[PDB]
DNA sequence: TACCCCCCCTTCGGTGCTTTGCACCGAAGGGGGGG
């Protein structure tokens, strides 16, 4: 005799109704199997009969579960779903093991039928009607309302998620020595009790989840580790992943790489130093996802370190609240970063990859401060806290970087950890204009219609260029005068432009970039010893700004 | 058994949906007891998924306060929720507040959880407490008073509120008394300890009223009498360099934009030549008339430019380095109602964030004492960084909005 | 022929200043993972 789990009040969105989509044709298989569930059901109270007076069908299939016999009922409640109430999800995030503290005593269990044993809303069940082909389509079938949560439709995950949490409620409350994870259904129970006392406790919650309508079987009732929980394995002083498998295939499609590089992904968090820059390259395009696509030798070089990583078998520690945290980020190259977090030498919670490229032109610096952004954030999700952070960063790097920089910028408590190859500056460009160097006064146009261009300048000691350029813009010729500044200089340089957008790019300090000419402009800039960029409006009459703009309009 | 005013958001318009974002230990467990005190007091109750409206809730120490207190984010609930302008329940802004030589904040909202909230509006007051490494769902509660931080609660609060002060007016009524969402600020022309006293006897006095019909002890003295403006200036010296004369000529036809009848000509002729940057060229006749018929332009104020209270206030902030942050209020482009420049804040030469932090609270602060309005904001920031760390260094009750931008400093234009 | 969550990598359209090109960013669609 349970206690029922009050129901949640759903509506549909304003002014609709409810889905009338007939069922799609079931092959001669499928219509039986289905049938027997139907029943079931019924006998279990959780699907009511009634059909005349609901003038309502969702399609319905089945598919069977992962490696097992049985076979999962599915509702294509899709139509429901465009038509019914938004929800608010209380599922935030995934738990991960490297938050959890070390228990003396633990246990895993699994609710059985988690959507069937939770009611639907009384009102809301007439639309969740059904129709099932009795023959083949010879007699009219059976038509059927679910008087439980439905899979498919959008408001169950969330409507048996937030029951079970106030299911909950009064066990931790008058249990608050013992922790319960709940994710959807499946539990995790830890304390630091007696594995006497414990097991106490287990049928203590597992009485309680009885006395509300929630079976917890015993197939599922995971007693002795290793624990298979939330796709990794938890023994009592390290966890890891669940077996990566990776296709060692010697023909490679786009959507080979996707599930090899998403897999890869997965595996970053524990095997420390993977990366997928190469494999995911191999992916940019408009390919689709039949097409086939040869590797390239830098490209099957990273699939083969890797490989090497995820020979041996990793493992990760759990988290002890009274040691700090520490985090240890490396540049990998061509903007990638890996990163440990731990709180003793080489017994590392988790690891990591952050390889995001945003922006045209970026520095190192840049990508950095970003890696350290997202190790900070991550780290308040699983633990609450910042880490302290050891970077391949000279402290004087650190200090040019963001004291110059006109953005605001900053890195929490870190401390330099000499291990190469370091992130630095790769130039800098003067504060004041430059007593016994030449000044150049760049300038460059192009033809918005025949994008044909020119671009050149004009110097004190009496220097001139000019350079015919084609298919091309304003702003590419600007860069290209600078460019042509850097190239005929010597060592010091004083450059005068008018384009605010060159001197936007080069001022940030790039060291990086998506266009082959800033990169030429940055590969002139790390040569030089001073250089002074300067900026005049254009067409205010100024310097050698009129005279070398004269030069490239005509 | 008091009635609730009634309160609805904007024809054709839904209720906030803005997802919680990841709190530190420290704010989740400060929360989950405030959380667990109110909901004893009937002040919030707990509410499921079905209820589709989510606003984002922290938690924060004030200035030289110890102990936590509970903020939600309202910017996307207030900016919903019908303005009371229109229903007539709005206050007023007195424009002799700026005048006075002391004015004191003190935080107020405790008052508001003293009175029901409308039945049918509370589900847009929905919030979710999350829990580290997400050991449990996220747990929703929504609000059935008037919430700290609803632009609502001091718009229905009024009237209780203008009947607490009345003695205390009437004994006092050179005194001036603002009230803005949480908080209200009283000012004098006393002494200061007359200033501090009198606050004290408001204080006590709100203490009466309610025995009777974070913490209200505290309170924060701003001067707005001797509150200065940054103007535009030009160098001044004896010999000027190529660089120095182009660097002034792109900041004077930068101004002009600012101030039209300022002009360029004569200085832009000593330029004629390609020359060094580094050359010294003596000014003509001609040249020194024009630099100080322009040094006279950039005294005097600009020409038509008054506050519109019917257009929001804008405020774009430059990091000038070295710990000096300037920033600009307007509502028009180029037409600026006020300037300014700060030095020396929190985390002057190591922290960035928090300096700009405190510098956003300072304009706003000036903002509502000057218009009674705060500023939408330009932040000189990449968004990512700005929204990973603004919540450890902010300590004021409200949040303006902002937005994100990235001009490269062309002009040395608010600063030498 | 389903649902809800989190993640990374890419593409693409909308937006606003670098302007009629170019840079940034969020959404969406691919993959990994969970129940
Ligand atoms: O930083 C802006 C960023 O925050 C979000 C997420 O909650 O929205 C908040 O900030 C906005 C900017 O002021 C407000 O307009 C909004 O109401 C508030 O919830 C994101 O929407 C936005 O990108
Ligand atoms: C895998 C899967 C699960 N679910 C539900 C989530 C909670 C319920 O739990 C299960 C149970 O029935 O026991 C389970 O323990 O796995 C099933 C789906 O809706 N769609 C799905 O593809
Ligand atoms: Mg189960
Ligand atoms: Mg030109």
């Amino acid at each position: 005799p349970i206690s029922p789990i009050e129901t949640v009040p759903v509506k549909l969105k304003p002014g609709m109704d409810g889905p009338k989509v007939k069922q799609w044709p079931l092959t001669e298989e499928k219509i039986k199997a289905l049938v027997e569930i139907c029943t079931e059901m019924e006998k279990e109270g959780k699907i009511s009969k009634i059909g005349p007076e609901n003038p309502y069908n969702t399609p319905v299939f089945a598919i069977k579960k992962k490696d097992s016999t049985k076979w999962r009922k599915l509702v294509d409640f899709r139509e429901l779903n465009k038509r019914t109430q938004d929800f608010w999800e209380v599922q935030l995030g995934i738990p991960h093991p490297a938050g959890l503290k070390k228990k003396k005593s633990v246990t895993v269990l699994d609710v059985g039928d988690a959507y069937f044993s939770v009611p639907l809303d009384e009102d809301f069940r007439k639309y969740t009607a059904f129709t099932i082909p009795s023959i083949n389509n010879e007699t009219p079938g059976i038509r059927y309302q679910y008087n439980v949560l439905p899979q498919g439709w959008k408001g169950s995950p969330a409507i048996f998620q937030s029951s079970m949490t106030k299911i909950l409620e009064p066990f931790k409350k008058q249990n608050p020595d013992i922790v319960i994870y709940q994710y959807m259904d499946d539990l995790y129970v830890g304390s630091d009790l007696e594995i006497g006392q414990h097991r106490t406790k287990i049928e203590e919650l597992r009485q309680h989840l009885l006395r509300w309508g929630l079976t917890t079987p015993d197939k599922k009732h995971q007693k002795e580790p290793p624990f298979l929980w939330m796709g990794y394995e938890l023994h009592p002083d390290k966890w890891t992943v669940q077996p990566i498998v990776l296709p060692e295939k010697d023909s490679w499609t786009v959507n080979d790489i996707q599930k090899l590089v998403g897999k890869l992904n997965w595996a970053s968090q524990i095997y420390p130093g993977i990366k997928v820059r190469q494999l995911s390259k191999l992916l940019r395009g408009t390919k689709a996802l039949t097409e086939v696509i040869p590797l390239t030798e830098e490209a099957e070089l990273e699939l083969a370190e890797n490989r090497e990583i995820l020979k041996e078998p990793v493992h990760g520690v759990y988290y002890d609240p009274s040691k700090d945290l520490i985090a240890e980020i490396q540049k990998q190259g061509q903007g990638q970063w890996t990163y440990q977090i731990y709180q003793e030498p080489f017994k590392n919670l988790k690891t990591g990859k952050y390889a995001r490229m945003r922006g045209a032109h970026t520095n190192d610096v840049k990508q950095l401060t970003e890696a350290v952004q997202k190790i900070t954030t991550e780290s308040i999700v699983i633990w609450g806290k910042t880490p302290k952070f050891k970077l391949p960063i000279q402290k004087e790097t650190w200090e040019t970087w963001w004291t110059e920089y006109w953005q605001a910028t900053w890195i929490p408590e870190w401390e330099f950890v000499n291990t190469p190859p370091l992130v630095k500056l790769w130039y800098q460009l003067e504060k004041e204009p430059i007593v016994g160097a030449e000044t150049f006064y760049v300038d460059g146009a192009a033809n918005r219609e025949t994008k044909l261009g020119k671009a050149g300048y004009v110097t004190n000691k009496g220097r001139q260029k000019v350079v015919p350029l084609t298919n091309t813009t304003n702003q590419k010729t600007e860069l290209q005068a600078i460019y042509l500044a850097l190239q005929d200089s010597g060592l010091e340089v004083n450059i005068v432009t008018d384009s605010q957008y060159a001197l936007g790019i080069i001022q940030a300090q790039p060291d990086k970039s998506e266009s082959e000419l800033v990169n030429q402009i940055i590969e002139q800039l790390i040569k030089k010893e001073k250089v002074y960029l300067a900026w005049v409006p254009a067409h205010k009459g100024i310097g050698g700004n009129e005279q070398v703009d004269k030069l490239v309009s005509a | 058994p008091i009635e609730t005013v009634p309160v609805k958001l904007k024809p054709g318009m839904d209720g906030p949906k803005v997802k919680q974002w990841p709190l530190t230990e420290e704010k989740i467990k400060a929360l989950v007891e405030i959380c667990t005190e109110m909901e004893k007091e009937g002040k919030i109750s707990k509410i499921g998924p079905e209820n589709p409206y989510n606003t984002p809730v922290f938690a924060i120490k004030k200035k030289d306060s110890t102990k936590w207190r509970k903020l939600v984010d309202f910017r996307e609930l207030n900016k919903r929720t019908q303005d009371f302008w229109e229903v007539q329940l709005g206050i007023p802004h007195p424009a002799g507040l700026k005048k006075k030589k002391s004015v004191t904040v003190l935080d107020v909202g405790d008052a508001y959880f003293s009175v029901p909230l409308d039945e049918d509006f509370r589900k847009y007051t929905a919030f979710t407490i999350p829990s580290i490494n997400n050991e449990t769902p996220g747990i929703r509660y929504q609000y059935n008073v008037l919430p700290q931080g609803w632009k609502g609660s001091p718009a229905i609060f009024q009237s209780s509120m203008t009947k607490i002060l009345e003695p205390f007016k009437k004994q006092n009524p050179d005194i001036v008394i603002y009230q803005y969402m949480d908080d209200l600020y009283v000012g004098s022309d006393l002494e200061i300890g007359q200033h501090r006293t009198k606050i004290e006897e408001l204080r006590q006095h709100l203490l009466r009223w309610g025995l009777t019909t974070p913490f209200l002890w505290m309170g924060y003295e701003l001067h707005p009498d001797k509150w200065t403006v940054q103007p535009i200036v030009l160098p001044e010296k004896d010999s000027w360099t190529v660089n120095d004369i182009q660097k002034l000529v792109g900041k004077l036809n930068w101004a002009s934009q600012i101030y039209p009848g300022i002009k360029v000509r004569q200085l832009s002729k000593l330029l004629r030549g390609t020359k060094a940057l580094t050359e010294v060229i003596p000014l003509t006749e001609e040249a020194e008339l024009e630099l100080a018929e322009n040094r006279e332009i950039l005294k005097e104020p600009v020409h038509g430019v008054y506050y519109d209270p019917s257009k929001d206030l804008i405020a774009e902030i430059q990091k000038q380095g070295q710990g000096q942050w300037t920033y600009q209020i307007y509502q028009e482009p180029f037409k600026n109602l006020k300037t300014g420049k700060y030095a020396r804040m929190r985390g002057a030469h190591t922290n960035d964030v928090k300096q700009l932090t405190e510098a956003v609270q300072k304009i706003t602060t000036e903002s509502i004492v000057i218009w009674g309005k705060t500023p939408k904001f330009k932040l000189p920031i990449q968004k990512e960084t700005w929204e990973t760390w603004w919540t450890e260094y902010w300590q004021a009750t409200w949040i303006p909005e902002w937005e994100f931008v990235n001009t490269p400093p062309l002009v040395k234009l608010w600063y030498q």
